[PDB]
């Protein structure tokens, strides 16, 4: 009981000081898991919204908000271990052009999430606003035949919830293009909006 | 040693794969491989019921690892789970080559090549074999239990064994 | 006294407290019940105006007294989701604030490690206020180290 | 030789790493959603998350034997053994230790120092009597010792992020007399 | 910061001494100030505009705004005004209204419960006379029925049945309680025989202070 939606309470400084109870550490020790159990918990997800969803669509929708749901949560803790505590920090660009947070994902997300940095990263020569990010092996979704593509959602389901949450909002959608020797390619497209587009319009 | 047709079937019913690749023909495939499947999954037990008057033990029951395949799968000899069970059948035509794991769970490897280590290289190549099946049709969500298997995946990531094997 | 605030995305706030010197045991006369929410939500506008631009009026996420209005020096801080750290500075005189930022600055990245602890939690989403008594022990111990 | 030698071995082969907090991520965001949607009744999630586990464990023992062969458990000790020694060292990178038997060798007690499911995670004040958290590897220890015919019953006493001091799981079997006839 | 001036002007005109007659520049005032923030977020702030628009619209008195926004105070009713301090206000502006023009139904139609329709028969002699459904024979009805503001005297008066048959009611004109589930006693339908088919009834009219309002149904079904 100390911040409700009703009020706010007057307490004054350099009192006595309370108990302490709970404290952790912030930054990240190394740890390591096999590639098996987290593909495990990711069929289990697929198999459970493909148990309680209807058509293929609002099952779309639901695994890109459980992307948006670890999204929204990693971006200040990447960047906040990015411009690393207790100790003395100084903190990062807090980066707004377009063209920079998708290097710092392809840079230090993919990198983080996965052992190896994401692959490439293209704009789109036909229209603005589109933008192409690329890999040449997806690993969440490595055990699925590979005609389906609805399931390659949640990492783009992720994307979004990075983006929307960092002041740019968009949508994703995801297609696989079966170039070279590589079957599966998994091309993750980002359409923006145009309320954004002027923003930077009106920024020269 | 040579593999030349393949066969997966259930742990308690009629058979979830089979592939008679390899072997440039056409050979019947329809509704008699679930009876021939069924009738080894019968006479696996039959085999198994009838004791021989030994009453000793395992003094044994494992291989070794003659790097079969192409970083293999494992690196160390290993042990089996079918101590009292039917292991190969062999013919003028073929030997089949058979290997059960310890969920109840067996493999068919019909080899068409004719007449001890062909044992070793067997077990090596059905255990490689089981090691694809869990990590390319368990790992699926869309394959539910006990059905036949529908992944295109797990095709050419055994063709391309079978293949490196010869 | 000081009155600190954490504000969401759509306006509304997750954290509030107002904290004062001990010589004043009631704080901020008549302003605290009608000014004090006011002036905060008039200066939602302004740093929603410098959260967008590049150079200012370096690294975006601390910046100065955003204005100062009938003699209370108002101090923002920008998150990197968005939210916005507004605190308020007042005195019966007028008051220094940008001599307390080799202060006042860690305050606000220790008090962002600490929005980072309260977010990791996946039971709690955000437009949710942080009804935690944890919380507010930490950032009275950090008001109290930070004056 | 002996499986607490070489389920490092096999940590250092064919095990494919990946980041422990992606995996407490994305297991939050499921008992998150199971939260949400089921409008707060905090026993019925424990039931999904059992029956979520259960599937994971019965295809996962085709996988644990697939990557290392072992014989089968003649005595249930050589099954806690395993459990704390190579079943939990492979998947996750934890060593739990057995610890509270029963006299008659019936029950063993998994107790389990820190959990690497679950980091970040403080729950809520209403769901602080009736949620277990990491419900999952119950589900678990079902399913794989289910498929092993070891037809046993796992459930909770404590945990810490429930207030009490330690986490351990008490698992008994009941009846086995089956299994392959070869 | 428009925001914060227009409540500058407004709350400079609060506290004059004179007196000022209806203008519609106070009309296009109000309404930019109800519309300038997302009405129809914060909560305290806009609580803190309307409780200041309450006030202006008493000093003009023109009561149709001071009723519009007592029944658009409504929305905050279940926290941030509390027990029965602002409620007090929000009553004697209200008190007033209802007096006057204010004939909205109640500000809601979360209060019916879910009633009881037993009739209680004291003879083993007679029993369910025939060839879901109650069977209903010379015995009474029951209801119960609650409200959730932290005000007094919401006051139920004259509560009767729809479009049904010959059920009538006696008289209720007592009080019900603040913040509890106040059980209203005996309706007492005195019934007439009809035909057998069946149909069901929504809810039946209450009055609070007023004439009989619509049917405020009951709580999460229709439960017939």
């Amino acid at each position: 009981t100390v911040g409700p939606k009703q009020a706010i309470t007057s307490e004054a400084s350099t009192t006595y000081i309370p108990s302490r109870i709970y404290s952790e550490s912030l930054l990240f020790k190394r740890q390591e898991a096999s590639l098996s159990a987290m593909a495990f918990l990711f069929q289990e997800m697929i198999s459970q919204l493909h148990r309680t969803c209807k058509t293929a669509g609002d099952f779309e929708t639901k695994l890109s908000d459980y992307g948006h749901n670890i999204g929204i949560r990693l971006l200040e803790l990447l960047n906040f271990r990015a411009s690393v505590s207790n100790y003395i920090t100084k903190m990062r660009r807090r980066d707004l052009k377009i063209l920079d947070i998708l290097q710092f994902i392809h840079g230090t997300l993919w990198s983080y999430l996965f052992n190896h940095v994401s692959d490439d990263l293209v704009k789109s020569s036909e229209r603005d606003n589109e933008y192409m990010i690329v890999d040449n092996f997806p690993t969440l979704t490595q055990f699925i035949p590979g005609e389906n593509v609805s399931c390659e959602y949640f990492v783009c389901g992720i994307i979004k919830g990075f983006l929307f949450n960092a002041g740019f909002p968009c949508g994703v959608t995801a297609h696989r293009m079966p170039q070279g020797g590589h079957s599966q390619r998994t091309v993750y497209l980002i359409q923006f909006d145009r309320q954004v587009l002027d923003r930077e319009g009106l920024r020269f | 040693m040579a593999i030349e047709t393949i066969l997966v079937i259930n742990k308690s019913g009629g058979l979830i794969y089979q592939r008679n690749f390899t072997n440039d023909e056409q050979k019947l495939n329809s509704n008699e491989y679930l009876i021939l499947a069924s009738t080894l999954h019968g006479v696996f037990a039959i085999a198994s019921q009838l004791t021989p008057k030994a009453l000793q033990l395992t003094q044994n029951t494992i291989p070794y690892i003659p790097y079969v395949g192409m970083d293999d799968f494992f690196k160390e000899p290993f042990t089996n789970w079918n101590k009292s069970g039917l292991r190969q059948l062999c013919t003028d035509q073929f030997t089949m080559f058979i290997y059960q794991t310890l969920t109840g769970l067996k493999f068919v490897a019909i080899s068409s090549s004719v007449m001890n280590l062909a044992i070793q290289i067997a077990d090596n190549f059905l255990r490689k074999v089981y090691c694809l099946y869990s990590d390319y049709v368990m790992k699926d969500p869309s394959y539910s239990m006990e059905m036949p298997i529908r992944s295109n995946l797990f095709d050419e990531k055994v063709k391309k064994m079978v293949e490196n094997l010869q | 006294p000081q009155y600190f605030a954490i504000i969401g995305k759509k306006d509304n706030p997750v954290y509030e407290i107002e904290f004062t010197n001990a010589e004043n045991p009631q704080g901020f006369p008549q302003d605290l019940k009608e000014l004090n929410p006011f002036i905060l939500h008039a200066s939602l506008d302004i740093v929603e105006d410098l959260q967008w631009q590049i150079n200012p009026t370096t690294d975006n996420c601390y910046l100065g007294k955003v204005d100062h209005f009938y003699g209370l020096a108002i101090t923002a801080y920008i998150s990197y989701s968005g939210m916005k750290f507004v605190m308020i500075h007042g005195n019966s005189a007028n008051s220094s604030v940008v001599i307390d930022d080799n202060n006042m600055r860690s305050f606000y990245q220790e008090v962002h490690e600490l929005y980072v602890k309260t977010l990791m939690n996946p039971f709690y989403k955000i437009t949710d206020p942080i009804r935690s008594p944890a919380f507010d022990s930490r950032v009275r111990t950090l008001a109290r180290k930070h004056l | 030789r002996s499986l607490k030698a070489m389920g490092e071995e096999i940590w250092k082969n064919k095990t494919e790493k990946i980041n422990t907090e992606l995996f407490t991520l994305t297991y939050g965001s499921i008992v998150a959603q199971l939260c949400q949607d089921y409008e707060r009744d905090f026993n019925k999630v424990n039931d999904h998350l059992y029956s979520m586990g259960y599937n994971i464990g019965c295809r996962l023992i085709e996988d644990f034997l697939a990557r290392t062969a072992l014989p089968r458990c003649e005595n249930l000790v050589k099954t806690s053994e395993v459990l704390s020694k190579c079943a939990f060292k492979i998947f996750l990178n934890i060593t739990p230790n057995i610890t509270n038997w029963s006299h008659n060798k019936d029950t063993f007690s998994l107790i389990l120092d820190e959990n690497p499911l679950a980091d970040f995670v403080e729950l809520p004040m209403d769901a602080m009597k009736s949620l277990w958290y990491s419900n999952i590897l119950c589900g678990v220890l079902k399913g794989s010792l289910e498929m092993v015919q070891l037809d046993c019953d796992v459930w909770f006493v404590s945990d810490i992020l429930r207030g009490d001091s330690q986490t351990e799981i008490k698992v008994k079997l009941n009846r086995i007399l089956k299994d392959e006839i070869p | 910061k428009q925001l914060f001036v227009l409540r500058l002007l407004m709350v400079a005109l609060l506290a004059t001494p004179n007196k000022i007659a209806w203008h519609p520049d106070y009309r296009t005032l109000i309404d930019t100030i109800i519309e300038l923030l997302n009405i129809n977020t914060w909560l305290i702030l806009q609580k803190k505009i309307l409780q200041l628009c309450i006030k202006v619209s008493r000093k003009i008195n023109d009561f149709e705004y001071v009723a519009k926004f007592s029944s658009i105070l409504i929305t905050k009713y279940t926290h941030l005004l509390n027990q029965s301090e602002q409620d007090a206000l929000f009553k004697e502006y209200i008190q007033p209204s209802i007096t006057n023009e204010s004939i909205t139904s109640y500000w809601d139609p979360f209060i019916l419960r879910e009633v009881v329709i037993n009739r209680i028969l004291d003879s083993d002699p007679t029993s369910n006379e025939i060839p879901a459904e109650f069977t209903c024979r010379v015995q009474n009805p029951f209801k119960f029925d609650f409200t959730i503001n932290d005000i007094q005297l919401d006051e139920e008066i004259s509560e009767f049945c729809e479009i049904d048959r010959k059920a009538v009611s006696y008289s209720g004109p007592y009080n019900v309680k603040a913040e509890s589930i106040r059980s209203i006693t005996l309706p007492l339908i005195i019934k007439k025989p009809t035909y057998k088919k069946i149909y069901e009834i929504s809810c039946l009219k209450i009055s609070i202070l007023k004439l009989p309002l619509q049917k405020f149904d009951i709580i999460n079904d229709s439960r017939r």
